[PDB]
Parts: C-alpha cells; structure tokens; sequence
C-alpha cells in the first residue's frame, strides 16, 4: 500500500512546509499501529474472560477445597444461599 | 519513523498469537460445554454460573 | 560495488530492478512474517471516535552543569575586569 | 602488562598490608625481596635479586604508617611511598579535601607519576579507601579527580567500603559518603564494593568464628583481589582482563557499583568432609549470605555477572553450572540480556597464607555481578542523611573548615537522581 | 528531493 | 603447485590453528624440529601448498599468527610444534582487544592491520601460483571479528580473484562466555556475507555434544574440541597434498555448494568419529561410513538438518574404495530422505574421493552442506541481538570508539534478510 | 466546520428516519433483512471501489517504473532511440512489482 | 478519515430513508453510478495492462532487431 503511495490516498517550497507528505506518511503509520493497539486491547482483555470462565467451569466439575469455601456452591447449601444467589443473578441478567 | 514501523510489526505478531490462543481458547470451552459429566449431575455447571 | 546514491540513481529514477540471478529477495517477505494491516483501519464512524479517543498525550503538543558555570562566572569575571 | 595500587587511609592501607603479604606469598618473594615475568604486573624487579612492589601508601596520622614502616616489610617497600602526614583529617570531609587535602596531594601525584613512567605498560590503577570518614572520603575523592584530569583514559578501579547499615562506628560517616559519592560515581569507572557486616556475618556461618578482628576482613578481601588479578599474571583457559571487565560489567556509563563473593570460603575442618567440586561451588558462590556486601539480591535483578575460577578446573562443568544457574528460579536476570555471564578460568591454585584461616584448597571462585540490589544501599545512606541534615547538625564543622551549602544541595540531589537511575532502569 | 518529499527538483547553472 | 596461506586471528582462532599445524605436519612427517621425518614420498610431493623449504629440510608453515596480546603467542610458542612458524609472522600489538569490536575493527586494527597486510603480502608474493585464502575465528569476540573480518575485507578488496575459506566458530547459546557475543556476532556476519567467500561455521554447543555421545569422553578439555575441528580442516583439502581418483579443487567446491552469491555459509561434519572402546567393535565400510556422515547427530552445528531442507551437500572420501558403491550410496540417500532435499536441484550431493588415507586410519570422510536449516543460528542471534538492542545496553563502548546506530541498524537487517532469502526457498 | 456540516447533516438524516420508522410502524423481520441485503449490496460497492482505485494505482506505478528500467537497459546498451513516455504517476520508487 | 467515515454514513442512512419509504428511483440511479464507474475503471485498468504487454513487445523487438543483446538477459519481466 504504502510501498505503492507513499504520499497520499507549485512554487518553491519552504523549510517549514517542507516535509510535508513525509508527515502524512508517518501519521498513517502512527494511526495503523493505534488500530493494532486497539484491537489487542480487546483481545487479551476476552482471553482473560474465557480464561475466568474455564477455571470456574472446571471448579464446578471439580470438588475442591475452594469450591467448598465459596459459600455459594451447589456440593453444600445453607441457609438457600445457592437459591438466593441464583434468583438474584437471574434478575440482575434479566 | 522506522522505530514506529519496528513497534507496528512487533504488536502485529503479538496480535497474532493473541488472536491464535483465543480461538483455541474458545474451541477447547466449546467442548467443555457438552460432556456427560455436564448433564449426569443433578445440578449443571452451566446453570451454576 | 557501487555507493548507495548511484545505485539508486541508476536504474530508472530511483529504483532497482533485481536481477534473478543473484538471489537476493529482500522486496517481497518469505510470505510467512507478510504484513497487511488493511483489515485493522476502522470502517466506521464508531471506529472512528473509538480510534481518536486513543492516544490523546501524542495528539496534543548535574555536575557537568555545574562546572561548565564555574568556568563561565570565573570568564565573566575575568572580561568585568 | 601491569597495575598501580594506591592505598589511602586507615582502611585501605590496612587491608594492603594483607594484600602485599598474600602477593609475596603467590610469587615466592621473601618479605626482603629475595628469591631463592609471573610478577612484573605487581612488582619492579632491581638489584641483585630485589622486587618492589607498584604501590603507594599514603595517610595523614603517621601513627599507622609507622606501623608498616617497621613491621617486618620495612625492605619490602621503597621508602618513600609511605606518605605520613601530620594530623588526622578527623573524619572531616572539609579537613580531608580543602584544608590539609591541599598539601599532601602534589606529593602524592608526582610519585604517582614516576610509578607510572618506571611502569612499562600501564593497564589500570585500583584504590583502596573506605568512605566511612574523612581521610578516606575526601582525600580519595580529590586524587581520583586529580588522576581522572591527568591520565583520563586509564581504568580506574575503586575497592570501596561503604558503611553498613547498621553496624556503624563513625557517627558522621553518611555525610562523608554522601559527599563521596560525588566522586564515587563520575570519576571512577569501576567500582567494587564491600561492607563490614556482610563479611562479619560471612565469617561467622562458614568460618565458624564469633568474634572476627580487621585481620580476618583484610586476608579475605585480598584473597578477593588476587582472585581479581591472578587472570593478568597468569596463564589460564579464558584469561579475562580489566578492559574485559569494563566492557562487559558496566552496560551504562552510571551504572558500576558491582558487589563480589568468594567460594569455598571454608575451615580447615570442613576442607576434607565437605566436597568442593566446581558443580557446587559455582552455586555456593549465588547465595545471598555469600555476597561480601550487605544486600539482598532477592530485592532485585542481575543485570551482568562474572565468574573467575582459579585451580584445577575444565570449561565445560562450566557451563553446566551456569546451566543450572540459568534454569533456577529463585534469581531472575534483567530481560535485557541472554548472555548475562562473564565465565574466566586461570591454573593457579588458592595461594594459602601459612597460619591463616582458609585452607589449601584445589579450587576457587570470585564471583562479581552488577546488580539492580544496590539502590536500597544507596536510599537507606540517602535516608539516614537527610534525617541528621534536618536539624543542621554536625554542620558547623565542615562550615568552619570549608563547606557552604551547595555541596550537601547537589550531593543529595546527585544521590536522588543516581536512586532515580537505578529505579528506571529496574524495569 | 524526488523519491521522499521533493515534488520538484532543479539543478543549478554550472 | 597450488597453494594456501593461513591466518590466525585471536586466541581461540590461534589455538585451532596451532593444533591445524600439528595435525598436518603429522600427516606430512615432520618433526617438530622442522625436519622431515615420514615414510613415503606421496606426502613430500605436495608439501608447497602449506610449507616452505627453508634452509635443508627445516621447513616452516604458510601460516600467520594475529592477536593483541603476547600471552597467547607465548603459549603457542611454549606448546609442541610451535618452534616452526616463522618469528617474522608473530604479527601482534600489545594494547589488548578488549573483547570489543569496535576495538578491534577501528583502533588496534587501523593500528595494525597495515602491518599485517604487509606479511600476508610477502607470503602471497613468495608463493607463486595463489588458489586461495585460509582463516581460523571466533565470532563472539572483539578482536576474533573485528581483526579477523577487517583483514578478510582488505585481503578481499587486493586480491578479489581467489576463493577464500574462513572457519567461524559462532557463539552457542547455552556456552555463554561473554556479554556482548550477539552483538560481535552481528556485526561480524555483516561483513562475511558481503565480503567473504564462504564460512565454515563451527560452534561449542555441537562439538561438546559430539564429544559426549559419539567419543563418549569423560572430561574434554579444548584439546578434543580443536583436534576434531583440526582433523576436519585437514581433510576440506586434500586434493591437492594427495593424489585422487575423483580429485576436487577448492574452486570445484565452492561452485558445486554455493547456488547464489549469498548462500554459502556451510555446515560441516567428520567420519568416522569412534570412540576409543566401541572402536575395536565398529565397522568401518562405506556404507556406514555415509551414515554416520548423514548422521544429524554427527553435525558440528547445533542446528538438525530434519528442521530444513538441503540445498547442496559434499562427500570428500579418503582412501581407496568404491567409487560405484560411493554414488549408489549418495543416490539411495537422496531417494531415502527426499523430502529434506530441494526439488529443482537433480543430484544435490557432490562426491569427491582422495588416494591417500590419514594417519593410521584406513577410510575417512568429510561432510560440508549448505542445507538451509542453517538460518537458526543467524535467527536466534539476532533475537539476542534485538533483545539488547532495544534498550542500547552496552553501546557506549561502541559509541565513543565511533560507531553510530545506522550500522547497526544495517547489520541487523542484513541477518534479517539473509534469514529471508534460506527461508523463502525452502 | 466541513466535519461540522457533515455531522448536522447526519442528525438531521437520522432524525427523519427515526421519525420515518416511527410512523410506517411496519414489521421489523422482512424490512429489516430489506435493510441489510441493500447495506450488504452497497459495502460490496464501496470495497470494490476502493480495490479497484488500488489497482488502478499500482498497475500505473508499476507500468512507469518498467518504461524507465527498460529505457536506462537501452541507453545504457547505446541504443539511443527512446519510443515511450512516461504516464502521469504520482510515486516513484523503488518496490516488487518490476522482476 | 472523519470526513470520508461521515459521508459513507449519510449515503448509507439515505438508503435506509429510501428504502423504508416504500428516493428509492435516485438510490438505484446512484447505484447504477456507482457500476458504471466501476465498468469504465475496470476498462481503463484493461487499458494499461494491454498498453503493458504492447510495450513488452515493441521492446522485445526493439533489442532482437539490433541482436546486441539477445532476446532476454538477467531479469526478467512480470506479466499481469
Ligand atoms: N575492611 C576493613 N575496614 C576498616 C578497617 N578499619 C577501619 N575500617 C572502616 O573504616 C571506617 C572508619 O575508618 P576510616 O574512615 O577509613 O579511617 P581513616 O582511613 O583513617 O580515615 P579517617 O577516619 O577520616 O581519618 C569504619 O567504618 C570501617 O568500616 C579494617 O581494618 N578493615
Ligand atoms: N574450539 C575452541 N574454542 C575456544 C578455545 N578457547 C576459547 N575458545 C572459544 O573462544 C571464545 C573466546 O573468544 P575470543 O577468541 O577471546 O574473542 P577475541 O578476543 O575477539 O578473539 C570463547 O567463547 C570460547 O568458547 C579452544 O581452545 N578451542
Ligand atoms: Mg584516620
């Protein structure tokens, strides 16, 4: 793309305005890079949401020492925490 | 100039394999969303969560 | 062996034209490290906004010391007198 | 190929009288000067049988310097050398630098120069002091100033003692080494550092012993520069010299304060049960209670470490151990560089002196590495400064004898940016 | 001048 | 009538080619008094590629020692058959390298190269008839590269007509000797594949590797290690010492190997290599012997042709043998191992066999191929190369000696593109 | 102010359709699929365009730069008549597509 | 880039205008615009690359009528 137009998509010419084009070409650079940041960003940040989600997916199979300490966990209720818990989440998912 | 075209590259390729391990990421939760221990319980993992 | 500038300014007008003989490839990637980041640039205006709302700073505008005074109030004395 | 030592102060001169003990002991030299190309870095050869050594002793109370100039190496030294001067700087960096510094200075220079031109090639000078007062501090800080405007492009190499932390005998010892730092670091070029405490402690786990005087200090640290200096004597597999050092050892140019360890440090007793093969002495050489200074590396990151084998050792169980260091967990180098290690193997064995307390031993390792661990020294002399300048106290000393104000405004704001330095290139 | 940001080039008399 | 000088750059290039020198006055008969002392005549025919008669008998070797200190002449003199090298060629300044290219590519060397063009000269004017140029260094190291690769490009610019050999031992990354390895290495490279033919390259990790498994020594010192690189660089000529039945000029090689002007860095084996136990067991025909040539664990490079392909390969037999056996195993090879080879070269291996066998064994061999799995060394080099270059750690040294960031920048995208031109074939 | 006009042209675009969606009440499914064959349809227009200015572009740069290699081999040979002229490019360097 | 986004923007929201009113007879005669730009770029993209050949061969009869060189040396040219 850029090896193609490296300039865009007649007097002399002054040390000022001198390097214009040139500019325009690092700006498209800088913007290119902005997008591949962007695009990242959102990447790593939904890989680390499926990544909570398989851990906690495993812990529900699992029965473990955590599982247990959650007080909300299926494998022991008291007190319908576990049922109080679900209808809230089903109304703040609603 | 030619420091932010190394930085472009290098996000690039980190974009990538970002990108790689997602996808694997989400086909091995895919098939951990149907199993039989996923339904041999009384209660559902995907209920829980 | 020619300097970079001749060999710049003799094929055409600033190019080159690699002979096939030689085997040096450097214009076109092994197409396993190829670049294209046209998929990136945003295609719409949400894009857009989302995209100038990033990066705003870039948007926007000793001893040595020491002794280099020494030596300049020691001169400025000197030219006083 | 040959190297000058000067000694200044009561630490440094001290600790060369071990050095200079340990010197003749390697190269077979009577304490006269007798024997009955291996030496020419160390001592000038003359006379029908005579060496004298390339060195200075220099100090203003002669009270010590009578000492070396009657205690059994009277011969040994050219007696001029041993400068005396008249009355002790008094731990006063002004008394040290500006009052007395002024004199004693010219006389200690122009034979400094002549030891230079007697020398055939010059390849480094190395300074011993201690920045715990005032005649090392100061006078220190001016001749290396002095010597960095004379030669300039010579390696210096400065054997520093700090104060440590809390083991403290000088009461005003943080002002001198803050107002040595100023030195320190922009004149120097390679620094290498020790505390008393960590040699304290070294002595008390390995060498069994609870109480330690200065001698036990001052044989194992001159075992430390022999070590350092065996590579350019003698012949070995990977000789590694000074600028060696200096290339691989300092990756900015205000960043040398490198700290140091030997092993086996070991008895006579445990010589023989306790085996000291080089796979385990390379790794007895990276605890953090075998480094000579007072400092965690735990707390910080290895930018570049080099390893000096002397005695009976093949390069590849090198590498294994290296190997093995690499792979630990328990260190984590700067991901700067890969190659973080500077691997040096000489021939010549540990030279034991006879009645001391290391032992023959087949094989040793000196071990110094540069470091991010040092900015919590530098912060923690930076701290109990700044608390003891709040009042203005001890102050009016240095104000009668030469001080202001400017040198204790840019020593600490020297030292706040060298903190700083260190900090941002952590990570 | 005429590759990176010229957009003209003239050469001098002599 | 063809001839060879040798040059000796730093110490770890002086030592390999002090045991080089042994090894093939042995192969001559000689003593180390520099008379000749062997049993035939076939050795003394060809004696005027590598040595000089200098006054009845007493011959002296074609060769050049080079570094910046006496400690390691020293050594080579003190060593056995080091009392032959003229004492005109101990070339050697006394400063000290410092590990440091710059050091030795921009000082010491513009204080000394002079003078050592100067002897290489008169060696190269002595002899008659030039065929080519031989050079033992390492390229971690200040005045292994930065010497050694100066006198490289000066020698190349005076007499750009005769092949050139220079055996480049490469930094490993698990022998770690100093800091500034990736960095030396880089700027070294740069230069030998613009200016210089081809390379061996040679590296520790490899040579240890084959010292533990196939030798099974117990402890290998570097005597091992420079006996096998020697006993390699004896047999890469033997041509023209010996008579053959297929002989093969230096030239013949290099034209055979290299494809393209800027494919020839060549990755090199011995056979057979027995160890001193399992010997008396071992048999030695030509059909085993082509197999542990293409062993990969019998390589000196630590880089496993099964993660390439094979560009160009060449088999150099001693002894007498079978010359239809030799192609029938080179053939069935190819047709074996298929995929690792390219397709548009028909017959990618080179076969040479040489009459005349080394000292004590009956058949020998030796490997050099330009496969183009060979782009890992360069790889991994410059990933060490970026990791400090991003943070200019240890540059000053660099800087005030007066090297900007744009040669380095140049070097680094060099070994970028040469990387791209092995990868892009295969 | 030309992003300004645009973007008052914008509200004022978007409030007539919300308004125009409001009244006409029709069903969502068949008008909106209605509404995304057509979106499709123009994209399809608006990437074709852009693809294909492209390769206008890049076949010009390339044809120029193959008549100036062409004309430095033949002077360079001597042979002194040159036929072709340059087409009106806007960039000139070197790249890929000349080998 | 702010521009350029607007104004595919309003051409976009001016077709759902047309095309919820049922204008719609402007939308496709703007389409068909749009083709026939297409139809006369795509022609002059023909244009060059059959003027690329012809000059392709009128050099490659140029130097075969001298001989000096032969028919092709080093490089050769890439055809579209
Ligand atoms: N290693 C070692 N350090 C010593 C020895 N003697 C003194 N020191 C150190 O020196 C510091 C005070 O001694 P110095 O300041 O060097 O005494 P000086 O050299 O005469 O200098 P001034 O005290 O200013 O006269 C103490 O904090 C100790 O740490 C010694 O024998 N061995
Ligand atoms: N094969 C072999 N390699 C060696 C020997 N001695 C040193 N080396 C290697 O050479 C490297 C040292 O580089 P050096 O020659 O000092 O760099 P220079 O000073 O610039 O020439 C080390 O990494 C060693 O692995 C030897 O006897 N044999
Ligand atoms: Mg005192």
């Amino acid at each position: 793309q850029e090896k193609v137009l490296p300039f865009w998509n007649g007097s002399e010419v002054d040390e000022w305005d001198y390097l214009n084009c040139f500019f325009r070409r690092y700006n498209k650079a800088l913007l290119d890079k902005t997008a591949i940041d962007k695009e990242k960003s959102r990447l790593e940040r939904e890989n680390a949401d499926l990544r909570s989600i398989l851990k906690q997916y495993l812990d529900g199979i699992s029965v473990n020492d955590d599982v247990l300490n959650n007080p909300v966990n299926p494998l022991l209720v008291v007190n319908n925490r576990l049922q109080i818990t679900l209808t809230e989440r089903n109304k703040a998912r609603a | 100039y030619l420091a932010l075209l190394q930085e472009r590259a290098g996000s690039l390729r980190d974009v990538e394999s970002l990108q790689h391990q997602n996808n694997e990421l989400r086909a091995l939760l895919n098939q951990y969303l149907s199993s039989r221990i996923n339904d041999e319980l009384q209660i559902p993992p995907t209920q829980i969560i | 062996k020619p300097t970079i500038v001749e060999r710049y300014a003799n094929y055409g007008s600033g190019t080159y034209a690699p002979l096939q003989r030689e085997g040096r490839f450097p214009e076109s990637k092994p197409l396993g490290k190829e670049i294209e980041t046209e998929g990136y640039a945003p295609v719409t205006l949400k894009g857009v906004v989302d995209l100038e709302s990033f990066l705003p700073s870039r948007l926007l505008n000793q001893r040595k010391e020491a002794a280099v005074q020494r030596d300049l109030k020691a001169i400025n004395d000197l030219l006083d007198t | 190929r040959e190297v000058i030592s000067i000694h200044i102060g009561q630490a440094g001169i001290q600790v060369g009288n071990a050095c200079w003990e340990l010197y003749c002991l390697e190269h077979g030299i009577q304490p006269d000067g007798q024997m009955p190309d291996a030496f020419n870095t160390f001592f000038s050869e003359t006379g029908a049988g005579k060496h004298v050594p390339r060195c200075i002793f220099l100090d203003l109370e002669p009270t010590v310097v009578d000492e070396v100039r009657t205690g059994t190496y009277r011969q040994l030294f050219h007696p001029e050398q041993l400068i005396s001067g008249k009355e002790d700087a008094a731990n006063n960096f002004a008394r040290g630098h500006y009052t007395i510094g002024k004199e004693i200075v010219d006389l200690a220079l122009d034979r400094i120069r002549k030891l230079a031109d007697n020398c055939t090639g010059l390849q480094g000078f190395l300074v011993f002091n201690a920045v715990g007062g005032g005649t090392g501090s100061g006078l220190g800080s001016l001749l290396l100033e002095r010597l960095s405007v004379d030669y300039g492009k010579k390696s210096k190499l400065g054997f520093t003692v700090y104060p440590s932390p809390q083991v403290s005998t000088a009461v005003v010892e943080p002002y001198n080494s803050v107002l040595s730092t100023h030195s320190l670091l922009e004149h120097t070029d390679v620094a290498v550092m020790l505390d008393n405490e960590a040699i304290y402690d070294i002595c008390r786990r390995s060498l069994d012993i609870e109480r330690p005087t200065y001698t036990n200090l001052n044989r194992l640290i001159a075992q430390v520069i022999s070590s350092l200096t065996a590579s350019l004597r003698f012949d070995g597999a990977l000789n590694v010299d000074i600028t060696e050092f200096q290339t691989n050892l300092v990756p900015y140019p205000r960043i040398h304060f490198m700290l140091s360890s030997y092993a086996p440090i070991i008895s006579a007793e445990k010589a023989y049960h306790e085996q000291l093969s080089v796979a385990e002495i390379t790794n007895a050489a990276f605890e953090p209670a075998s480094m000579m200074v007072k400092c965690d590396p735990r707390h910080g990151k290895y930018m570049a470490c080099c390893l000096m084998y002397r005695g009976d050792v093949v390069p590849k169980d090198v590498n294994a151990s290296v190997a093995t260091i690499k792979t630990k967990r328990t260190i984590q180098f700067v991901d700067w560089c890969p190659t973080g290690f500077k691997c040096g193997i000489n021939y010549q064995p540990p030279t034991v002196v006879p009645g001391g307390d290391l032992a023959k031993v087949q094989r040793a390792v000196c071990m110094i590495s540069n470091s991010t661990a040092i900015g919590e020294i530098f912060s923690r002399l930076d701290h109990k400064f700044d608390l003891m300048y709040a009042k203005r106290a001890f102050v009016h000393w240095y104000v009668g004898e030469g001080m202001e104000e400017g040198e204790f405004s840019e020593a600490r704001e020297d030292l706040a940016a060298l903190e700083k330095d260190f900090e941002e290139v952590g990570a | 001048h005429e590759q990176q940001l010229g957009w003209d080039w003239r050469p001098p008399d002599d | 009538m063809r001839e060879i000088v040798h040059i000796q750059g730093g110490q770890c290039g002086n030592q390999i080619g002090a045991k080089f020198w042994e090894v093939v006055s042995d192969e001559h008969g000689i003593d180390p008094t520099g008379t000749y002392h062997g049993d035939s005549d076939l050795q003394l025919e060809r004696i005027n590629v590598y040595f000089n008669e200098a006054t009845g008998g007493r011959y002296v070797p074609r060769a050049i020692l080079m570094d910046l200190e006496p400690g390691t002449m020293d050594s080579v003199r003190s060593g056995p058959y080091g009392q032959i090298f003229r004492p005109d060629n101990f070339v050697f300044g006394q400063t000290g390298a410092g590990n440091n290219w710059a050091k030795g590519h921009y000082t010491e060397g513009a204080e000394l190269i002079d003078s050592v063009l100067d002897v290489v000269r008169k060696e190269a004017e002595s002899c008659d008839c030039l065929q080519g140029f031989q050079v033992c260094h390492s390229l971690g190291g200040g005045t292994g590269s930065g010497m050694g690769t100066l006198l490289i490009s000066k020698i190349r610019e005076e007499y750009p007509d005769r092949m050139m050999l220079t055996f480049s031992v490469v930094p490993s990354p698990k022998v770690s000797d100093t800091v500034v390895e990736p960095y030396n290495a880089t700027l070294s490279v740069h230069q030998l594949v613009e200016n210089a033919d081809e390379c061996m390259v040679l590296d520790n990790e490899a040579l240890y590797d084959i010292c533990f498994r196939t030798l099974k020594l117990t402890t290998p010192t570097f005597g091992d290690l420079n006996h096998l690189i020697s006993a390699v660089m004896s047999g890469i000529t033997c041509c023209l010492r010996f008579p053959g039945q297929l002989n093969a000029d230096l030239r013949k090689l290099a034209v055979n190997l290299i494809p393209f002007p800027r494919l020839h860095f060549f990755m090199v084996g011995f056979t057979p290599l027995t160890s001193r136990g399992s010997q008396q067991y071992r048999a030695l025909t030509v059909p085993e012997l082509t197999q542990q040539m293409w062993d990969a664990k019998n390589m000196m490079c630590a880089a496993d042709p099964r993660h390439g392909r094979y560009l160009t390969a060449s088999a150099l037999f001693r002894g007498r043998m079978s010359t239809k056996e030799v192609d029938e195993q080179m053939l069935n090879v190819q047709n074996k191992n298929s995929s690792y080879f390219v397709e548009w070269i028909p017959n990618n291996v080179k076969s040479s066999v040489c009459d005349i066998p080394p000292k004590g064994l009956k058949m020998s061999a030796t490997f050099i191929g330009n496969s183009t799995a060979i782009q890992e060394m360069f790889k991994r080099v410059s990933e060490q190369f970026t990791a400090m270059f991003r943070r200019k750690a240890f540059l000053h040294w660099y800087t005030g000696e007066g090297m900007d960031e744009m040669e380095f920048t140049e070097a680094e995208s060099n070994m970028n593109d040469l990387v791209s031109e092995y990868q892009q074939y295969q | 102010k030309k992003v300004e006009a645009l973007g008052e042209a914008l509200e004022m675009k978007e409030a007539q359709l919300a308004e125009v969606l409001t009244a006409a009440n029709l069903d969502p499914g068949t008008l909106a699929a209605i509404n995304q064959r057509l979106e499709e349809v123009l994209d399809n227009k608006n990437q074709i365009i852009k693809a294909l200015q492209y390769d206008v572009a890049k076949v010009s740069k390339a044809h120029n730069d193959l008549i100036r290699v062409y004309e430095a081999k033949l002077t360079e040979f001597g042979i002194p008549v040159d036929e072709l002229g340059f087409r009106p490019l806007v960039t000139n360097t070197s790249t890929g597509p000349a080998g």
